[PDB]
């Protein structure tokens, strides 16, 4: 066969043979700043590997190096996303050609060393895994891993096959492949993914050639031979035929199904199948089996959903897609958080973690001090797990300053209010610190339901009043919803945008509307669950539907966290505007019934679940008699689709009304803000990527919506903008 | 066309798993010993007329691989024309051997067939043969593989069988198997296993615990050995049975079938074949049926198979004198009794696998031979034998006394 | 009673052992590929009328363990009431599944039955299952265990078949196989194996060496693979056949069957069951038989099994239009041809396992499907399919075109 695709592109690899016979392949794709497994790379490595064979008599070792800041990162996502099912032959032959190059480099009869200088992610690590020795530079920003599963793919460049040969079926899957974990160079050496470390990138190539010179002298027979290519190789943990591994092997798909909660995420299933099926055969047959599973994923729809959301959409956002143009950067010196609840304390923690000086104000010093205790308990958790040092943990907490005096907001240039959800309270809270803070201080508000324009009238610098919406637990929720009031300037938008990236979170810019985007859409998700409960559907079936749809937490459990007293306030608020005659959601009757019974949520101690001591403990047994559960028994897929469509349809309304300005904001905002299932690619992508018994695409989405609308109500009727 | 009759039905005692008497006995020897007993009962039989030997075996590897049925034919000195085939339909392999033999006799192309099963679970543990449904992740992830002990707990949960309920049945099985032995019921059918020197190795069902109390059964812990305690399976089961919030794990080692060794043999022939050999027919095979139900719950197979074999024979529950269901788990028997509304005094009247053990490959042929004896002893007419099967299958057979 | 009819008989191509195209394919997938083909050919068939799936498998371990028949039913989305049982009668397992399927239909207790076999010898090698006959010295000593290749050499020694005689038949098999492929005889019945994506994996019997010559065959050496290079077996055979002084080792890798992977499926049902699903009956099962001969020679089994199936169908050798015997070893076919005086124009007219390979569990169903297609092509009436079996057994089936 061939090391090439066909039977035009630029050259990516630089050839250098030294007087000792060592060839240094230096990858340097001139079309970008990062080496990517594109069509140019495949051709350039094909020519390079052909030459390694032709000049084998004058070659004693190979060193794979890079000229960019990173080593090698990712594949050609612009092409993999266009692979139709009919293209399966081309996808197979491409990855087979990529792996035939690496296999030739790996069975060359001479040592090959990877000089890893930067991030070796995805295909880049697959290159280094094909070498006999891996040297990494312990520098900041360097990562190593195989994150194909996060895009709905699997490592098709030998990553599955080689990690299984190196660590066994169980260790490779759980620690490397299943979640696409990224490792720092120190951790990469510890688990056996890298062999040795060096201090600076300048020592890599010298250290690489030194190892080759030594390996040739100390190990003349085993030089350039991988452990799995030696006779008498024993896979760690055994093969599937080994009695030790066979006893626990049946529980791998059941454990995986427990972690995924029954969600239709096909990629982890495929990685486990490829991993095990490959361990039962030789290395070359295993690599071919892995190719077929890779082609199965790429030509499918979930991979297109996740490639769209977690590569293109996420990149467009981090690149400032929703950031106003022409506005420059502004530093932040002192953050002032009003209110020391779970939100304010979480806001104080994530800001102190990024390095900002935080002033945490409440109405009493006792209250503000408890708010800092949230950061202390979190740091004691990370100190016990060894994820931080005692010095950085002390410097973090020292940046948080609890207080109860409004005068301690002196020098604050970034206010983040997180007090009770009430307009005139927010008006008074801002009115007593707006004159103490800097004249250019951002006046942010963390309201969930109240319009930002209304809250802005309580300050005199309305151009700097803006909505900064966080999600609890702030330390673990990655989204910040930045609401633009009709007085908010573009500078205030960009300043909160840059603040969001600085604290390690992803922003979305949303125009001012009641409910915003996240609160409005997650409402429809929860309201669908309560409606089904009123209809008589079993509560356990509702929870199974939420988890099997792919949500991180089932919907009834989520209502207890949100507390029904908040939900009932939203219904009265959105109705007082309609006054007309209000058209209530069916869920409004269930909320009032539970509030009447004194079961409002986890905050009260009783909701749809029972709460003994501190933790949640099973559904409330009296729930079945109250709502006559078991009387309505719709198909599980109807329950799943009702929850997904309600949010997907509501998201499209936000796009039409102008609440959102891009589908990237919709997709990432729904995934990271309200927990929309990742396999959908976001609540906007769900429409174009819907697949069911009626077909696939937007037309299939409209038909399923109309079918749902006929059976469950006119709220599922698709908007005009989705039609032909 | 031809009617298929049962002429002989013997079995070995069932030796227990821990320090079992049959652990030193190769499974081939278990079958050869039963063939030698058939010869003792009919030394005048023309063995050339025997045209096949069909043996069930769920783990046909090692001592049980290589077509053990043919090995029995050769190792016992039977004619070389006697055939020999092994089959595996999980726990029903013993009864499927009998059913297939009956169907081969009906076709007219076989005249006199030996059927039965053998399973030395202490020498060849279950799962020794591997399998795609368990060890291949692609298909395991799809068929929602779940150990049977969890389907049994799920059955108890849906039907509302309590821990005391399944423990009550376990006690009944112990008392009835004890009364059956001490009453001499098994005296003619249980062939004691002896060594090459004639010394006695085993002559009774070791797994029996005749002095069992309801207080002792309650001290037991729910099942936590093997795949049941591995993890993930409870959540897998609930993903399909989504209306169930939590599984009530009621089955222990005292209300589940025991792991034992044993073998059974049944001689099946046409009326013309038996008359030509001087054999007296004991019972007639009336109808057979295989069917199934959901493979995640795995143990609801007996009901549609029993319902199907009752239609084929033109019969109802009122027409059947004895119901014999394998006691894999107590809730499977209680679920079956509740579905078809079986009276207590008709159901597993001589105790079951909870008391005497469940040698997978042989059990179908053992409880079949048990019903042949009890029909002749009680002077009753019909009996229905059925078993739950792994993967959600079911097999049922109706025999009539002659 | 009920007449059993063949409705569909398909098979995969046979992939070779060393660097085979099917090595990467799980044996469960080879069967599910054939079930999906039957759905494509008859999309409107009610699969709830399929009451059992019977698969032959000689080494049911690993990928082939755990009742691979039931795994096929569950993995292919068939109704959960469609059963699934694995049996093993060595090389005849594939044909035994068809026969038992046919006999289940005749009894009237089954409706519509899938039969066939599967064997991925490149993944699950021969002997992987162990076996008491060979791995137990007490049994191995008494019944004089001899590998099949030495029996084939002993057959050639007694009957007088020379090295050129067996090499002449080997060339005949390669030629008639290539002529069958060139003529399009196998176009409808060989279903190419594809992957999860629809890409082609194998579409032909890649073990065939159609450019075989007589001189090339004479250069090969007598069989030196496992179980033969080990000493003793030559003397063990001559201790029983004491009138033979010396065994003439004439069988090589060019006149013996090939180690291949493959699977086959045959759909069998009553005349009423097929009429209700709109199926067209392709052939009728007329009679089956099981016999046997000496186990040390191991391969003279098809001779009494063929005479028995002929006497049961009321037929003679002249009434049979096509004979199909499995080409395990050339001397077995020549011996069979010599004993019954079979004309060459009627014996393995499309080649055999010497050219196309011998997937132990599947071969019986594969050569049966070959004969249904050739009867329709020639417009002939009757075909007799028989196989030699390890341990000295024989199985034969007579089919008539409908």
């Amino acid at each position: 066969s061939s090391h090439h695709h066909h039977h035009m592109p630029d050259n990516t690899i630089q050839w250098d043979k030294d007087a000792d016979g060592i060839v240094t392949l230096t990858m340097d794709d001139p079309s970008g700043s990062t080496n990517v497994m594109n069509e140019a790379y495949i051709e350039s490595m094909g020519k390079a590997v052909d030459r390694l064979v032709a000049e084998k008599d004058s070659i004693t070792g190979v060193v794979v190096a890079s000229a960019k800041k990173t080593f090698f990162a990712g594949g050609d996502v612009k092409t993999m996303i266009q692979a139709r099912p009919e293209d399966a032959g081309d996808v197979f032959n491409t990855v087979e050609t990529i792996k035939r190059q690496l296999r030739t480099l790996e069975t060359l009869g001479k040592p090959v060393v990877a000089a890893i200088n930067g991030a070796a992610l995805g295909g880049g690590l697959e290159i280094a895994l094909a070498c006999h020795h891996r040297i990494a530079a312990d520098v900041k920003g360097s990562q190593l891993g195989l994150p194909a599963v996060t895009l709905g793919l699997l490592p098709g460049g030998g990553g599955v096959t080689r990690t299984v040969r190196m660590f066994g079926i169980q260790n490779a899957f759980v620690s490397v492949l299943a979640q696409g974990t990224r490792f720092k160079p120190a951790k990469a050496k510890e688990i056996g993914l890298v062999d040795e470390l060096v201090a600076t990138v300048e020592e890599l190539v010298p250290a690489a050639k030194a190892w080759i010179k030594e390996e040739l002298k100390a190990n003349p027979d085993g030089a350039g031979v991988q452990p799995w290519d030696k006779k008498g190789y024993k896979m760690p943990g055994g093969t599937p035929s080994s009695p030790g591994l066979a006893a626990i092997l049946p529980s791998f798909p059941s454990n995986l199904r427990k972690q995924l909660k029954g969600a239709p995420m096909p990629a982890p299933r495929a990685i486990l199948a490829a991993a095990v099926e490959g361990a039962q055969v030789d290395f070359d047959t295993a690599s071919r089996i892995e190719s077929r599973y890779f082609a199965s994923l790429v030509t499918g729809q979930v991979a297109k959903n996740m490639m769209q959301a977690f590569f293109f959409d996420l990149q467009a956002i981090n690149a400032g897609g929703s950031r106003p143009e022409g506005i420059g950067k502004t530093p932040i010196k002192r953050i002032g958080v009003l209110g020391a609840g779970m939100m304010g304390a979480g806001i104080a923690y994530v800001s102190a973690k990024a390095g900002y000086e935080v002033v945490l104000k409440d109405v009493s010093l006792e209250a503000a001090a408890k708010g800092k205790g949230y950061s202390e308990k979190l740091e004691a958790k990370a100190l016990e797990r060894g994820r931080t040092t005692q010095e950085r943990s002390d410097a973090l907490l020292a940046r948080i300053t609890p207080t109860a005096d409004a005068a301690d907001f002196k020098g604050v240039d970034f206010v983040i209010e997180a007090v009770f959800e009430n307009q005139e309270l927010k008006h008074k809270v801002f009115g007593e610190i707006e004159d103490i803070v800097e004249p250019n201080a951002i006046l942010g508000s963390n309201t969930s339901t109240l319009p930002i324009t209304g809250l802005a009238t309580g300050v005199k610098r309305q151009e700097d009043f803006i909505g900064i919406h966080f999600f609890s637990p702030v330390d673990k929720m990655p989204l910040v919803e930045i609401i633009k009031g009709e007085k908010t300037s573009d500078e205030a938008l960009a300043r909160v945008f840059d603040y969001t990236l600085a604290i390690g979170k992803t922003p979305i810019v949303v125009n001012d509307s009641r409910g915003f985007f996240t609160s409005r859409v997650i409402g429809t998700f929860v309201n669908e669950a309560l409606a089904m409960l009123g209809e008589g559907v079993e509560p356990a079936s509702i929870e199974q539907a939420g988890s099997q749809a792919g949500y991180p937490a089932p919907p009834l459990q989520l209502s207890d966290e949100l507390n029904l007293e908040l939900m009932h306030k939203i219904a009265v608020a959105t109705r007082k505007g309609v006054e007309g005659t209000y058209q209530p959601h069916p869920a409004e009757a269930v909320v009032e019934k539970m509030i009447e019974l004194g079961r409002s949520g986890r905050l009260k101690g009783a909701g749809f679940y029972e709460y003994a001591d501190g933790k949640r403990s099973g559904l409330w047994p009296g729930l079945r008699e109250t709502f006559k559960s078991g009387s309505s028994q719709p198909p599980l897929q109807d329950m799943i689709d009702r929850m997904l469509f309600a949010e997907a349809l509501e998201t499209q309304k936000c796009l039409d009304e102008g609440v959102l300005t891009s589908t990237a904001d919709a997709n990432i905002g729904s995934i990271m803000g309200i927990g929309f299932p990742p396999w959908t690619g976001g609540s906007a992508q769900f429409i174009v990527g819907y697949s069911g018994p009626a077909g696939t695409g937007k037309a299939a989405f409209v038909a399923r919506a109309r079918e749902l609308a006929a059976a469950y109500g006119d709220r599922f009727l698709p908007p005009e903008s989705l039609l032909s | 066309s031809e009617e298929a009759f049962i002429y002989e039905a013997i079995r070995t005692p069932r030796g227990k798993q821990k320090n079992g008497s049959l652990h030193e006995v190769k499974p081939l020897s278990l079958v050869v010993g039963l063939i030698d007993e058939l010869r003792k009962r009919h030394p005048d039989l023309d063995e050339n007329l025997i045209s096949d030997v069909i043996l069930g075996c769920v783990s046909p590897v090692g001592d049980q691989g290589g077509d053990i049925a043919r090995a029995a034919v050769l190792a016992s000195g039977m004619p070389v024309t006697s055939g020999g085939v092994q089959l595996n339909r999980f726990a029903a392999s013993g009864l499927e051997a009998v059913n297939t033999a009956a169907q081969k006799v009906r076709s007219g192309w076989d005249d006199l067939v030996l059927a039965g099963g053998v399973e030395s679970m202490s020498r060849v543990p279950m799962g020794s043969d591997g399998g795609a449904m368990g060890l291949d992740p692609a298909t395991n992830y799809d068929v929602m593989f779940v150990p049977q002990s969890i389907g049994a707990d799920l059955i108890a949960t849906i039907e509302g069988f309590s821990r005391e309920d399944v423990d009550a049945y376990a006690l009944r099985s112990q008392q009835k198997a004890a009364e059956a032995w001490s009453g001499g019921y098994f005296a003619k059918s249980v062939v004691p296993v002896r060594d090459q020197n004639g010394l006695l190795i085993l002559d009774h069902d070791e797994h029996m615990r005749p002095d069992t109390t309801k207080e002792g059964l309650a001290k037991l812990k729910p099942a936590f050995e093997g795949l049941a305690a591995l993890g993930g399976f409870d959540d897998v089961a609930l993903q399909k049975y989504h209306w169930v919030e939590k599984i009530n794990h009621v089955h222990t080692g005292g209300n589940s079938s025991g792991i034992v060794d044993g073998a059974a043999l049944v001689m099946i022939g046409s009326a013309a074949a038996g008359k030509l050999q001087g054999l007296t027919p004991r019972a007639r095979i009336v109808a057979t049926a295989t069917s199934g139900a959901d493979p995640v719950i795995m143990l609801t197979g007996p009901t549609p198979a029993t319902r199907k074999v009752l239609d084929r024979a033109g019969l109802t529950v009122d027409d059947i004198d004895l119901f014999e269901l394998n006691e894999a788990f107590a809730s499977v028997v209680l679920k079956f009794q509740k579905d078809l509304n079986i009276p207590d005094e008709k159901l597993n009247v001589n105790g079951g696998a909870i008391a005497m053990g469940h040698p997978l490959g042989a059990t179908g042929a053992m409880i079949l031979g048990t019903m042949v004896d009890e029909l002749e002893r009680r002077n009753a007419r019909r009996a229905l034998i059925t078993l739950c099967i792994g993967g959600g299958m079911g097999v049922a057979t109706i025999i009539e006394r002659v």
